[PDB]
DNA sequence: TTTTTTTTTTTT
DNA sequence: GGCTG
């Protein structure tokens, strides 16, 4: 199949679809718009769900209201026929921004210990010399549109947590915001500067060893050479030390997504991290140690003995599936 | 013009009984039109008449939708409104936008089908035609106007029959008379005529004959063996053609310099036709084999046979049968009915082999009754003919012929005519 | 060593001939080894010989491909040259290759019937 | 109360003895309970025992259902515990929770159904019953109540047995005393009788002959023709009746003062029925289609039918076997045991016809293993009759009937005996 | 289910006798599950003997741990109570536990030693085995099933061989001498027999048969009736215990008088049993139905039959295979495996009938390969007996039985004996 | 790939 | 604020 034909074609059908959005990364291409078979959502008038994948071999779309689930060239025959002709025929035709300020944030190091935010990490038991690498916001809209301008559209004071992410170069490119109430629109918002920001917490800290990368960059914090991807396109390669990164995830072998993400990991021959043989059994290493009672010296015995890789991490992943 | 010609089939009587047998739902559009079609179309069957506005917006419209669809026909059907125009006009101009939209599907069609055909296997959506089978699309595409041609009409067609039998538009002469007095003219075009001789009777012999007589008639001959390889055919219609010894041409009695000047000598002639041997193996050939062989001469070699020889019918395969079966009657039944519905698709004499029964085999006589692989086969058979030289025939370069089923005539009429063979040549000669 | 194998593949003769038979698509990483690999076996299926470097870029245009698997395919075809050694160690290297390859499909395959069976 | 339900399943080998037989896995949730429920199920199906908290937690470790699920499993294993209880109590409620539950699933299953019978076809989702058996489930949502009947003592119950042999409103007489005296009181309600005759012998004129003379013994009867008109064998009812000829009829030698005078004279009579006949296309009518057939004559016609007849059972369709999925074998077996239900449930004598195969046809004698479609239709048939012509027999107006499968009695007595069919008024006599 | 297996070690002679032999510190754990086993090894090996807890904690004070390894045996050894779980649970779940920690521990072994194997031969360690141990390897990790008896030896056990050939417990007498005589004995427990015939033979008439005569020797029936209604096998059962008729039953020449002295007369008898007729649709029970059936009637009356009479095992429905998921040849095989699994966990004897194909229904002899269903019912039965009737033996009223698969005795000793077959009483009667 | 019914056909 | 096969 062409694919970026099929890119351009479904652009175009899609545009006249409502609540259209282009969901471009460096490495994919999806169309967000409202589903014109079904209406999507009668409740909700805002929801998006038809989506168009065009980063596989073949451009499809998917409506998550109707399942409806077609290719991009079966659409186009059926609703845009007159865009469906030039479509066929076109197929024989060709057959950086870094954040140097953060207004109205203070770091949780220089903050007073009576701060409700300090209770707060301190009930999340975060060890205190990593407090000079975390941020606190109230006018966190107010932060983003000085820094990206125009996704708030109302700056409405948030208190959350600011989490700026620094290169190799220690300089920062993209911030994450933690949700301090729990009734919030997400609970790790990510802004970045530039679209080709990096993702991955704390790569300036990385020292000689092992690399150990999590998923949350509050789970990092207990761990030595421990980074962490803020979920974004999620790519290896984009992900430095590849002969000696370590792969670690949530504690969750019933979850399915989570497995999934293992048989990614251990079908490219990475060294991925299993939980089989975990004393503690919450999901991550922070509520590990916030209600189990462990001790960061401890997972730090742990994962160093249990590191896997190749098909001895397969057996494993066999048994941890289940 | 969907909405004038949605208005004129709701509100037009005679309007609708001109344009309604000929439409279809592929030529509106992927939208409003193609629904609203749709729902008229299937009132108009389920009560054979033309839907109101009141059933279309109530009785019909009231089905599974999606809110973009339903808003559509809604304001589509609301458009609807009865226009004076003259009942001359009105047919004309829908006749020609049913024409442009043939055309347009017929483009998208092709287009399809190059860009499916360029994919590699595995992933080439079988059940779609070949880039061969482009032209004929088209074609059909042209030939879509709104003239009532249902069948042949006894008392209105009589002119173009009586241009048929006046023309003789259906035979095929032989160049052997005594075929000819008994077929009233030789065989027609859209038949399947057989030899049933028995082992090493002929059967191949005759089909290479007869091979032959028609290339010497000025025909086009395709002669598909299933059972001799290309070479060996042609050096029989060599030995039939060149009055040479099928022997001589093996020793070598015959020299290179009067073999090029035979050749060329028949060459010279004007009436002469193409005769081109395609072998395939035994068993792996069946009427889709012979239909892409058709078209591929078509295209390359400019060659559209008016002959079709099949060296053996009882060792071809049924394109529709998928399952291979046991059982002789209904795979031979199939593969002649195939062969036959070929034959007349190409208004193409089809000639074809059959082998006889043990019993029948050294056997003075041989009736329909002994026909070998199925009983079914001379149902279909247009015309079948026997051969039964046993002992004495073959003392005297003889063979007769039985005539065992004749759709050109009578079979009790001229039923035995005692065929002068000649094996070392391979042609059949009169006793004139 | 799959990209020496494709080297002497395409750009040697007694090495073809002596490993080609052998070799099989399941020896090879799913990146850019896998779909090199599959273009020359449909060259050699389709033409009965070894193809050439334009050979396969022109197998490659003609192919569907996502742009990253088409980029590692290029880069892959760039890198292929014809080293010399000796046709001694070139086959001996080949087999265990091959045998290891065998070797690691056979234990993925075991661990996922034994995945299968608890369910 | 599952909760309830499970922990007495457990703890309580009294409670599991009667409520587990009739426990399932649709009575209790879409979650946990179902979960735990179906883990208990296996456990009982691998061990034949109760399971205890221990098995459970180790049958929920080895469990792939998600991490929410484990946890509501988890937790309501957890929440197991016994309880000072009662037996009463709890079966009493146990058998309310289950029915509530079967009627709560009834309904739901009917809402599904007329929510996909309201749909366009080839988008149904087949295999969905359709609404013509809507009632019937809701008649097994009531046929839950603990009560489940173990059989019939012979010892025990025996006054019963008894009150069952001088009743005899099972048997329902003929009019023939050949056919009575050979069933030893006529044939029996709940059964399934067959007349095999061949092809154009007999076999639907004995059909009419019967269907006649329940008619005259003041029986309501139901003729079912699936190859034939209303109106042909209604015709065959008047030749029968009346005593006209149908060549009469044909020939109009009957006038209307005759047919009227006859029609009111035969009104008149205390001692008549009434006779319908339904008309069906061939393989357009099953069980469930008489059932419906059986409803609306007894809502709209306040007719209860006794003598159900029906034309040919090979020409109808099978309410299980997707049509031409299983051979002939299968499907006509099929046919016949849902025939027989259908019988046994309205509590009717039903008539029906066989065809035999191509070698009994032009035969002095048709023995059983002639059966046409299916051997089965033997075994799975209360009463068969053969009957048999030859030249001779149709000389003297007569044929043989043979009794095939003689259920009633004794088939070796009076196997064969000679009746005197007259084919002009499609009636049977006697000899005697 | 380590904690169970060490619980159940430490506080269960039973499991500790059948699981000890076959338990390695390897299949257990890296942790505190490790040193457990490993402390009640030691203190087994030193002292042959079970170990208790205030021994085992004594044990884990002598021997040295680190703190962590200490603190887990700790809460470990607090977490073990009696729990007296199913024996045959608790053996099949540890066999199970011990054969995927045995798999996992090779698959580990085997990824090992692949590694090693890439590795330089200076750098690679001597003690791992080479790549072509790999299989073998897999595969005593496969044999590690938990069975302790070797069987049989023949020179070691001949005493205890000779004793079990005291053992008649198993045989079940047949009230005719014929039937014993060929038997050796009569039927024995646990094993499915089959009476077969042609349609309207008498195979419901020779189980009706068996059922009386094993009622007249005190034992419990249990007949299953797949077609016929309960009372009116009764009716039969009836006419072959008061020995009357069965046409004298339904035409009156029985007084009620006669009835009730002559059942009061069997009841008053102390060598009469027990008879439960229950009928079911067809093709809708099997053993899962049927052990259902036993377990009610078991709780609702002091009945545990001996015999169990199956209808016929075609109307009967298989338990896994679905209603036409397959063809006969498994199904039905299928049905009949089952059934004698029922039988041997029963132990009673299983009595049933088939259908054999139309080409013996009229010929005076039926082999083994006349069956109409599948021939694997022939092959799960035990004593397929057939009966065989002819003109002339109706005339004497006589059918013959040939031995057709007899498992008990010679199967050619008796192979033909005439029976005294009464079809009025539907009683077999030996002839002498 | 076997299995079983029924039919139709044909070959020996 | 994303999520398919
Ligand atoms: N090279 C030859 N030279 C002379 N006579 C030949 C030669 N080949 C075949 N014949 C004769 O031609 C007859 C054989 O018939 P053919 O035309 O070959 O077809 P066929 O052999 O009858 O078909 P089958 O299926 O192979 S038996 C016999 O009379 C042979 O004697
Ligand atoms: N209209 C008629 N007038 C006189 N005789 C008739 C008439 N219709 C039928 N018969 C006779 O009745 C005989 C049997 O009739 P049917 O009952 O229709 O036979 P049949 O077996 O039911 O036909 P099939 O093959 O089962 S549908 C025929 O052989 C005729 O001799
Ligand atoms: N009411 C009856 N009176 C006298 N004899 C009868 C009666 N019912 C059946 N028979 C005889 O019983 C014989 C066979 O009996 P059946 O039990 O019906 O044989 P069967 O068909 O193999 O058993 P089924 O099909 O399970 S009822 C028939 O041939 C009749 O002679
Ligand atoms: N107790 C016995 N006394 C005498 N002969 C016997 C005895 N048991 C079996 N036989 C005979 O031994 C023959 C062969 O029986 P088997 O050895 O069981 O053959 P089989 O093939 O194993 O039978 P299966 O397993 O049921 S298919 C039978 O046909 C009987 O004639
Ligand atoms: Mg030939
Ligand atoms: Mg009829
Ligand atoms: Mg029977």
């Amino acid at each position: 199949s062409i694919p970026w034909i099929d890119n351009e074609f479904a652009y175009r059908a899609l545009a006249h679809l409502p609540k259209f959005t282009q969901v471009n990364n460096s490495s994919t291409f999806k169309l967000r718009f409202r589903c014109p078979v079904c209406g999507d959502s009668k409740t909700d008038q805002n929801k998006a769900r038809g989506w168009y994948y065009g980063d596989n071999n073949e451009g499809n779309i998917h409506c998550y209201n109707c399942n409806y689930h077609a290719p991009i060239g079966i659409y186009l025959k059926e609703f845009e026929p007159d865009l469906y002709r030039e479509y066929i025929f076109e197929i024989r035709k060709e057959k950086k921004k870094i954040i140097k300020s953060l207004p109205s944030c203070v770091r949780l190091d220089k903050l007073a210990e009576d701060h409700p935010i300090i209770k707060y990490v301190k009930a999340r038991c975060i060890p205190k010399d990593k407090w000079k690498y975390l941020w606190f916001t109230t006018e966190w809209p107010k932060l983003v549109n000085s820094i990206a301008p125009g996704t708030y559209k109302k700056e409405i004071s948030e208190p959350r947590l600011v989490i700026p992410i620094y290169n190799a170069n220690g300089k920062a490119e993209s911030f994450q915001g933690r949700a301090l109430k729990k009734d919030a629109p997400q609970k790790y918002i990510t802004i970045e500067a530039y679209p080709e920001a990096t993702k991955i917490y704390g790569v300036e800290r990385v020292k000689d060893g092992d690399v150990y990368v999590l998923e949350g960059p509050i789970d990092s914090l207990f761990i030595e050479n421990g980074i962490a991807i803020t979920g974004g396109q999620l790519d290896l390669e984009v992900v430095p030390f590849k002969d000696r990164r370590v792969w670690v995830l949530d504690n969750e072998p019933r979850h399915p997504d989570t497995i999934k993400r293992m048989t990614k990991l251990v079908d490219a021959g990475e060294r991925v991290m299993f939980w089989d043989k975990s004393p503690w059994k919450s999901k991550d290493v922070n509520d590990m140690i916030r209600k189990e009672g462990a001790t960061p010296e401890q997972i730090m015995e742990y994962m160093k003995n249990n590191i896997a890789q190749g098909l001895m991490a397969k057996m494993r992943l066999s048994k941890y599936a289940k | 013009m969907v909405e004038i010609i949605l208005s004129h089939l709701i509100f037009d009587q005679a309007y609708f009984s001109k344009v309604w047998p000929y439409m279809d739902s592929e030529y509106f559009e992927s939208g409003p039109a193609k629904n609203t079609f749709k729902l008229i179309k299937s009132h108009v069957n389920e009560y054979h008449s033309v839907p109101s506005i009141n059933a279309l917006n109530v009785a019909l419209e009231n089905s599974s939708f999606t809110e973009t669809e339903y808003s559509g026909v809604k304001t589509l059907i609301s458009k609807l409104a009865d226009s004076p125009e003259d009942h001359s006009w009105l047919v004309k101009e829908t006749e020609k936008y049913v024409q442009q939209r043939a055309m347009f599907n017929a483009t998208s069609k092709i287009i399809e089908i190059q860009t499916n055909a360029e994919l590699p296997p595995e992933k080439r959506n079988k059940k779609m035609p070949d880039v061969g089978a482009i032209p004929d699309i088209m074609r059909q595409a042209l030939s879509i106007s709104f003239d009532s041609y249902v069948g042949h009409d006894w008392m209105d067609d009589y002119e173009a029959r009586w241009l048929s039998y006046m023309n003789k538009a259906r035979k095929v002469p032989f160049k052997l008379r005594i075929l000819n007095k008994i077929t009233k003219g030789g065989a027609e075009t859209g038949t399947l005529n057989v030899l049933m001789a028995g082992v090493n009777v002929g059967k191949s012999l005759g089909l290479c004959s007869l091979a032959a007589d028609y290339l010497q008639l000025g025909h086009n001959v395709l002669y598909i063996s299933m059972e001799m390889a290309e070479e060996v055919c042609a050096k029989r219609i060599d030995a039939n053609m060149l009055d040479v010894s099928l022997d001589d041409i093996d020793d070598g009695h015959i020299s290179y310099a009067e073999y090029k000047g035979k050749m060329e000598k028949w060459r010279e002639k004007s009436t002469l036709g193409r005769l081109i041997v395609k072998q395939y193996p035994t068993g792996g050939a069946d009427a889709n084999t012979f239909r892409s062989l058709l078209n591929e001469l078509k295209l390359k070699k400019n060659f559209v046979p008016t002959i079709i020889i099949v060296d053996y019918l009882g060792i071809c395969k049924s394109c529709r049968i998928r399952v291979y079966s046991e059982n002789s009657y209904t795979t031979v039944k199939a593969i002649a009915e195939e062969l036959r519905a070929l034959a007349v698709e190409t208004e193409t004499v089809l000639w074809t082999a059959a082998q006889v029964g043990k019993q029948a085999w050294d056997s003075s006589d041989v009736n329909m009754s002994d026909i070998a692989e199925s009983a079914g086969l001379p149902a279909t058979a247009d015309f079948m003919l026997a051969v039964i030289e046993t002992e004495e025939l073959a003392a005297a370069e003889q063979q007769l012929i039985k005539q065992i089923k004749s759709r050109y005539g009578d079979k009790n009429k001229w039923n035995k005519f005692l065929m002068g063979v000649q094996k070392g040549n391979q042609k059949w000669v009169e006793i004139e």
